[PDB]
């Protein structure tokens, strides 16, 4: 219940982590539990290092038809 | 360009007045080529490469070719070197033979179609507003 | 505060002669009348022949001049020579010192005589560059030092205008026409500044109206109009004028390109 939080935190925190740092955050004693979790989190992983990621005419007529009702 | 370039090879030996002034003929070709490649193009802009390949001119001169094309009145427009573009404000009206008309027919068919779709597309939207 | 009024035929004859002399500068004379200290009216112009040298004092031709004068007399055009046009093609509107000396040669004829510089080439289908002013970009020449600028307007008779209307027949083309943009910049600006102006008036009517009865309020405000109606009112012109203004361009861009 906590870890997702940090995860759900860190997703928006910053896009870029070394794997050792993910272990540091999520309180793992293991390196592989990490990418276990990240896959479970769908996190694309690069070699220890993870990444977390109507025309105007129309608009005009829309404003009009909204006005003349 | 190429076809002309073929044509000159024969007669250039024949008529001595043509033997002299070959330089002219070359320049004049490069120009006319340039003018046309602009005249047909839908949006008028060019890189320097485009002119190079079209005129088979190494691109240094390409800006001499353009600048001289202007100073005779043929083109108006500007040159942006940093990006190597040529905007070509406008190109001189010139009497047009048969084939050159056809392309005009084309572009004008296009610019008929765009209107087809736009006009026919703007009743639907805002159908609730008409008078 | 001082100004000149330049009749249409003057302006067109002007720009015609100027555009015709390019790329050399042409000169001529200006026929009109001095209304008061604050005004010069120019109804007429005639064109002065070229000289071997540039536009200068002797470029003015006495023989030619009077020879034109009388022949206008017979037409009833009799007027003073109130100023002299000129053109600085490509160089903008300013007087060279050589322009100045001649301008003096027109001071000692009449102290109020003015100089008119026309600039044929960069005057274009948009704003026309024109200038009129008299002695004591352009600041390089001492715009304010040796001389000083004036102002210009255009007299138009009713019938004059009525001829000009039929030049363009806009009856078919209307609806793709986009009116002058700068003008709708003063529009979309002054409108907003105004809405600001009456905002706090609607504020004062809601506070005062809060603590004071309607019968009392009417006595006060019936003179002017219900500032809530300048909001309701004024918001519109901005709205619809800006919606047709947007749509018109959205159509011209995609359709015309
Ligand atoms: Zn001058």
């Amino acid at each position: 219940a906590i870890r997702d939080e940090i995860a759900k935190n860190t997703e928006l925190s910053y896009d870029f982590l070394p794997l050792s740092n993910i272990k540091a955050l999520l309180f793992f004693n293991n390196e592989k539990e990490t990418e276990k979790f990240a896959l479970e989190r769908n996190w694309p992983i690069v070699n220890s290092k993870v990444y977390f990621n109507t025309n105007i005419i129309e608009k005009a007529m829309d404003y009009a038809i909204s006005i003349e009702n | 360009f190429d076809k002309f370039d073929s044509l000159i090879k024969v007669q250039i030996s024949k008529i001595p007045i043509l033997a002299q002034h070959e330089s002219f003929l070359r320049q004049k070709i490069c120009l006319m080529t340039l003018i046309e490649t602009v005249f047909v193009k839908n949006i008028r802009m060019l890189s320097f490469e485009d002119i190079s390949k079209a005129t088979h001119l190494p691109k240094d001169n390409v800006e001499h070719l353009v600048m001289r094309a202007i100073s005779l009145g043929l083109l108006k427009g500007s040159i942006d070197q940093v990006n190597e573009l040529v905007t070509i404000s406008w190109v001189q009206p010139r009497i047009i033979s048969g084939d050159q008309i056809t392309k005009m027919k084309d572009r004008l068919v296009e610019w008929n179609d765009q209107v087809e779709k736009l006009g026919k597309k703007m009743e639907a939207r805002g159908q609730s507003i008409w008078v | 505060k001082e100004t000149v009024y330049i009749s249409s035929i003057a302006l067109l004859k002007m720009l015609k002669h100027g555009r015709a002399g390019v790329p050399m500068e042409v000169m001529g004379l200006m026929l009109g009348e001095f209304v008061d200290d604050y005004t010069v009216n120019v109804v007429d112009v005639f064109a002065m022949p070229q000289s071997g040298t540039g536009v200068s004092v002797e470029a003015v031709d006495d023989v030619f001049q009077a020879k034109m004068m009388d022949m206008l007399k017979q037409t009833g055009r009799d007027q003073m020579v109130v100023g002299w046009y000129h053109s600085h093609p490509g160089f903008g509107c300013w007087l060279s010192s050589v322009d100045v000396n001649t301008q003096k040669s027109f001071e000692q004829l009449n102290s109020r005589a003015v100089a008119v510089v026309v600039d044929p080439i960069q005057s274009v289908k948009g704003k026309v560059v024109i200038d009129a002013f008299r002695l004591i970009q352009a600041l390089i020449h001492g715009l304010n030092r040796h001389y000083y600028s004036l102002n210009i307007d255009y007299h138009k008779t009713a019938k004059e205008t009525k001829m000009l209307m039929n030049l363009h027949k806009e009856q078919w083309q209307s609806g793709l026409k986009m009116y002058d943009y700068e003008e709708k910049e003063e529009s979309n600006l002054a409108a907003t500044k105004s809405m600001v102006k009456i905002a706090e008036q609607y504020s004062k009517r809601i506070e005062e109206e809060k603590e004071l009865t309607e019968e009392e309020l009417k006595t006060r405000y019936v003179g002017r109009q219900d500032p809530k109606k300048h909001l309701s009112e004024t918001a519109d012109e901005t709205l619809e004028n800006n919606i047709v203004s947007v749509l018109t361009a959205g159509v011209n861009s995609v359709a015309i390109k």
